[PDB]
């Protein structure tokens, strides 16, 4: 909610809110919520994103077709910036439409994240409840209930470890891309990126 | 001091009525129609336009993949063939026998007969038959058919732009990479 | 995780988890660990029966496999891999979905769900339809729970180092170099 | 005659172009009811 | 609820109604009477289509003749599929008028199934009590009264055998259609129907 209360303050930044500019003064709280809601999903987005990224550049592909002609090895030779445009249309399109399935249905839950809701807690199952859709009870997160065995302490402290790992997610998604780009940028980033 | 919800920085004009009288009632209307016209006749309209929508959208994508083994003509073209054939004059003499009658009823709920604004009593297979679902069931029916006016007019829109079957998407839509993200040229 | 069935002598009585997998999981993950664990050694159990008795000489099917495009059970050769090459691409269509359809079965038509507090491993279907199994108390039953997993995480380890000499050449003994 | 379902097939697959340029402007319009001379002469009733 | 009082509920989807999209729930009980006497007509409809349909392939027809220059194996010489484009026109005709009887008439009790009457159970006598109408009174299901000798309770559990060989069928008779129509889409199915 209000940014004394809320988490993510480090000791990287000295045990203290970091805002160098004067945002969470200026704004309400509310788009304080919105500001955290969407810091967790930068980070989350960009944690998966370098660890894909890593993964192309490193060249492991699965064994098989990633379509009928089109093998993970001829999509993934180019390079990781190819890969995504060596996938055919139809693979990408049923990806962001799963995506925005779940973009949908985790802004639809009604305690919303601006509107009296814990900001970053995604709804677990997010395709429950909802009229003229069944999906099985699969969690969004830990589907294998993995954080059933940590307690409430631990729990914030994983969370402190969740903001500071997808931070530098984004730094280093944003290197990768950056090094892509423009060569020479981001120095530790060799010719297979 | 009542905003209207769908615009919050205008007031709920007057002619809307109370509010909540009409499902849906989020007190869209910025031009004032309630003004000039009788919120009745105008929701009468929204419901024909709904339905009608709704069947036109769907016999156009259908039509888009099958016909008839006498209507060998594509979709753009059948309303002209039909015409010809004159399958098109028996659709308007039958649908005008049913719209002499519509035209009836909504001069009878204009004078005050008691009639709904687009209230038919059609209800054959007992859907909405009880009072609590009616109501989830009309805003259900007008979303979905205000959706499906939409919906049509990107159908013929797009299909005579493109001059693709269903999907009504350019070649390079199709084919080509909606999603890239190397670099492009000039052209898609 | 100590009172969930599996210890035996061969670990000593206590729980095999050196790693600490079991520390970092709950109910319903230690639920799924055990199903997984049932579904894995029930699957390598039948593999590796399967192919001892293709590979080593054993009567296979007689007749043929399509009567149309010409593919008998004779003619597809006794290398396992070889074999499930050269079965045709329907019959493995039909393999893979009628295993789905089962799959789906157990995971939905058993209302208690193994992970929302149910047993795991009870796909109702698939066990004993002759009703051999009905009558043992639940003490032997319980034996044979923890013979089953046994002799399947035994069938595990056999059928990867099956497909281990069948990519890795030599890399197991007692597997000739083809397979 | 041909009536669907008895002597013939009930519903038939219709006939289309795999995907295609965008037709220009100028060729639909040109042959449109509204926006065309021989469109509006030919968008009279008959008898 | 009337969907919470039907025999059709199975332990396939574990003792509970399958009904993933709510369709049940979003309508009132009067057209879960119609569906109900529709998912019965559908069930035994699909049942008699898909034994036929593989009695056709098969190649098993009667000894005789359809019409007077047709013979029963050469109108089933092409196959299930273009069998019935191969009958002559007036035996569809007549198979069709025979329907239009029996759906009529068992339209036409005024219990019916939407108005107070049992879903799916047609009156086993549909053209009696017509007036200036004669039939011969052979009572359309159980002619000779296979019924009569079960118990309620076997015969409840013969009417959830119904539905469930119904639904059975249901993707049976379709599954045999796609199959044709799309070679390789049911695999089951050899080039022969
Ligand atoms: C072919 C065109 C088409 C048709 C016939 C319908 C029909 C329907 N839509 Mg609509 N809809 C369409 C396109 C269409 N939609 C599209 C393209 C969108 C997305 C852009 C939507 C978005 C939409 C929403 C958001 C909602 C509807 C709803 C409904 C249902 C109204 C309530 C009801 O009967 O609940 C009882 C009926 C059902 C639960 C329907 C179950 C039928 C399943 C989905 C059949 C499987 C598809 C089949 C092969 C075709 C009705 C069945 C309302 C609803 O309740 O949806 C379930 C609703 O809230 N539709
Ligand atoms: C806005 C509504 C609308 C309009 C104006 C038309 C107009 C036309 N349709 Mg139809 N059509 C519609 C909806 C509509 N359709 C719907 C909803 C479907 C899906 C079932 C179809 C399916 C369809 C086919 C398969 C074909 C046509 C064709 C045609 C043409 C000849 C009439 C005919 O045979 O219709 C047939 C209409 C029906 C069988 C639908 C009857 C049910 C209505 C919608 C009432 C439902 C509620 C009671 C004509 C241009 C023919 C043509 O020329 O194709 C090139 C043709 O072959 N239509
Ligand atoms: C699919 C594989 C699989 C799975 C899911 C399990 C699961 C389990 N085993 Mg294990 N186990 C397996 C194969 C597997 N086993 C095999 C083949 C053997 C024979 C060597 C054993 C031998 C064994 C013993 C002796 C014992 C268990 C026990 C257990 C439980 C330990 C708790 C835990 O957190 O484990 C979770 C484990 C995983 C998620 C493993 C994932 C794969 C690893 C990390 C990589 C592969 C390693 C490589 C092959 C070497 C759990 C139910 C104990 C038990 O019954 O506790 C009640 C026990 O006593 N297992
Ligand atoms: C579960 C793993 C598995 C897999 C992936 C395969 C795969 C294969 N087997 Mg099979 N097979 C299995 C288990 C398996 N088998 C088992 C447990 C046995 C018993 C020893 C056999 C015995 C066997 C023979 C004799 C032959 C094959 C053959 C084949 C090939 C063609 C498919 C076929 O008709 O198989 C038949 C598959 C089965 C019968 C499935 C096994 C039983 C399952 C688990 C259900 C339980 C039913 C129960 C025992 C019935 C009792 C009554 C293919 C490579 C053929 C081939 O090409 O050989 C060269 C062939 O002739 N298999
Ligand atoms: C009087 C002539 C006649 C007859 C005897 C039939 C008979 C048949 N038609 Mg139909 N059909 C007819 C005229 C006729 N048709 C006409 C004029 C049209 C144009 C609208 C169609 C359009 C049509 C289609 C699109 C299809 C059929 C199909 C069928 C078959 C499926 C039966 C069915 O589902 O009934 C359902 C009938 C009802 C629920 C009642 C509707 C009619 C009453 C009187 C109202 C059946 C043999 C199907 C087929 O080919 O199956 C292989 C099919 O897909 N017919
Ligand atoms: C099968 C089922 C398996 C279940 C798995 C569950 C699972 O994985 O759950 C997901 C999961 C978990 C879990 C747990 O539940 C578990 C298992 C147990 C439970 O008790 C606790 C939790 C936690 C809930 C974690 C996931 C974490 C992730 C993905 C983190 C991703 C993190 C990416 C980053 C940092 C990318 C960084 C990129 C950088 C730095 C880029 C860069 C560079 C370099 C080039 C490198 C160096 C260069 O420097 C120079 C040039 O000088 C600078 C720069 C910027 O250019
Ligand atoms: C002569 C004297 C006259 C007496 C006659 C008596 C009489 O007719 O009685 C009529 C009668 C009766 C009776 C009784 O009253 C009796 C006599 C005594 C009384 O106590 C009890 C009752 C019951 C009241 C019932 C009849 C029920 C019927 C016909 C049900 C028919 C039901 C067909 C289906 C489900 C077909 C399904 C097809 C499928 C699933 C197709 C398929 C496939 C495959 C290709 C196979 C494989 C593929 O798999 C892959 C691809 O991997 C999957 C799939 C789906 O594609
Ligand atoms: C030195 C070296 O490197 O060696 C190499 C060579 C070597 C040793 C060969 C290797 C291997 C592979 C091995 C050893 C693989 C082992 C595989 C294994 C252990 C496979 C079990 C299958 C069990 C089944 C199918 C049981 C079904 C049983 C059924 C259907 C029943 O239980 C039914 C029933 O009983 C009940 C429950 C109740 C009773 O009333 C009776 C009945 C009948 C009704 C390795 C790993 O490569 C190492
Ligand atoms: C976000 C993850 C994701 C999910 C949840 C998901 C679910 C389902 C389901 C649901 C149960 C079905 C039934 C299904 C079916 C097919 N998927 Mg699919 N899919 C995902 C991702 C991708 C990607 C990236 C690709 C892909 C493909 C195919 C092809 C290949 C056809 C072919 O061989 O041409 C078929 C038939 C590839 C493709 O379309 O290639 C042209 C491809 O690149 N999918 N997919
Ligand atoms: C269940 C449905 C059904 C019923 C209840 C029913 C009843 C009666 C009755 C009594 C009420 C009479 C008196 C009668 C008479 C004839 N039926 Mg008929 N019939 C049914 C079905 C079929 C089919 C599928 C065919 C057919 C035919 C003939 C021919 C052959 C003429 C010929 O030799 O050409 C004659 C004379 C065949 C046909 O139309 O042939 C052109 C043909 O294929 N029927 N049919
Ligand atoms: C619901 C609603 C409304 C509406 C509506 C709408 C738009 C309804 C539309 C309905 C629609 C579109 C219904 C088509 C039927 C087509 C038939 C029966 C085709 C017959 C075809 C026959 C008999 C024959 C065809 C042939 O090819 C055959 C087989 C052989 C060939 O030799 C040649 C011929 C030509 C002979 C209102 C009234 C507007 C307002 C109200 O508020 C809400």
């Amino acid at each position: 909610a209000l940014v004394d209360s809320m988490e993510g303050v480090g000791e990287e930044t000295g045990g203290q809110i970091w805002d160098p500019l004067g945002i969470s003064e200026a704004v309400s709280d509310e788009a304080v919520m919105w500001f955290r809601a969407s810091e967790l999903k930068h980070g989350r987005v960009a944690m998966l994103a370098s660890v894909g990224y890593l993964v192309g550049a490193a060249k492991i592909s699965f064994p098989g077709e990633l379509a009928k002609g089109v093998t993970f090895a001829s999509v993934a030779a180019n390079g990781p910036y190819q890969a995504w445009d060596a996938v055919p249309q139809a693979g990408k399109l049923q990806i962001l439409s799963i995506i925005l399935a779940l973009e949908w249905a985790t802004e639809a839950k009604k305690p919303h994240y601006m509107r009296g809701g814990v900001p970053g807690k995604i709804e677990q199952l997010p395709f429950d409840g909802i009229q003229g859709l069944w999906a099985p009870k699969i969690k969004f997160w830990d589907p294998l209930n993995f954080t059933g065995a940590l307690s409430a302490e631990q729990k914030a402290r994983k969370r402190k470890a969740e903001l500071k790992n997808g931070r530098l997610a984004m730094i280093g998604i944003i290197s990768f891309i950056t090094g892509h780009n423009l060569p020479g940028s981001v120095p530790a980033l060799d010719s297979s990126f | 001091v009542v905003y209207s919800e769908a615009l919050p920085f205008l007031v709920r004009r007057e002619s809307l009525g109370p509010v909540g009288a009409l499902v849906g009632d989020v007190g869209f209307d910025p031009l004032g129609f309630t003004e000039i016209l009788p919120l009745a006749w105008l929701r009468e309209a929204e419901i024909k336009h709904c339905r009608t929508a709704m069947l036109a959208t769907f016999g156009f994508a259908f039509t888009d993949f099958w016909h008839f083994p006498g209507f060998d003509y594509t979709t753009l073209e059948a309303h002209d063939a039909v015409i010809a054939q004159g399958g098109m004059s028996q659709l308007l003499l039958w649908i005008g026998l049913l719209e002499v009658f519509s035209a009836i009823s909504i001069d009878q709920m204009l004078r005050g007969s008691g009639r709904e604004p687009g209230d038919y009593g059609f209800d054959p297979l007992g859907f909405a038959s009880d009072p609590a679902k009616k109501a989830d069931l009309q805003m259900k029916e007008l979303a979905n058919g205000r959706l499906a006016m939409f919906a049509f007019g990107g159908f013929v829109t797009q299909s005579v732009l493109t001059g693709n079957t269903f999907p009504y998407l350019f070649d390079y839509q199709t084919a080509g990479d909606i999603v890239a993200i190397a670099a492009q040229g000039a052209s898609p | 995780v100590s009172d969930m069935e599996g210890t035996g002598p061969e670990t000593g009585g206590k729980v095999f988890d050196p790693m600490g997998l079991s520390k970092i999981a709950s109910a319903e993950t230690l639920a799924w660990y055990r199903a997984a664990e049932l579904k894995h050694s029930r699957v390598a159990m039948a593999a590796v029966t399967g192919w001892a008795w293709v590979s080593s000489g054993g009567p296979l099917f007689p007749g043929y496999l399509s009567v149309e495009q010409g593919v008998t059970f004779e003619s597809l050769g006794r290398d396992g891999y070889a074999a499930w090459a050269a079965v045709p691409e329907a019959g493995k269509f039909q393999i893979l979905g009628v295993i789905g359809i089962l799959e789906i079965l157990s995971e939905s038509a058993v209302k208690p769900h193994y992970m929302a507090g149910g047993t795991p491993g009870k796909v109702p279907l698939l066990w004993d339809p002759l009703g051999f199994t009905a009558k043992l108390s639940p003490e032997t039953l319980a034996r044979k729970r923890l013979a089953e997993l046994k002799n399947g995480r035994l069938a595990m380890i056999g059928v990867m180092s099956l497909v281990s000499a069948h990519f890795i050449p030599n890399s197991v003994p007692l597997l000739p170099g083809s397979v | 005659m041909t009536i669907p379902g008895l002597n013939a097939p009930g519903l038939v697959p219709a006939t289309k172009k795999p995907a295609g340029a965008k037709p220009s402007f100028e060729s639909y319009r040109d042959t449109s009811h509204f926006w065309s001379s021989q469109g509006i002469m030919d968008s009279v009733p008959k008898v």
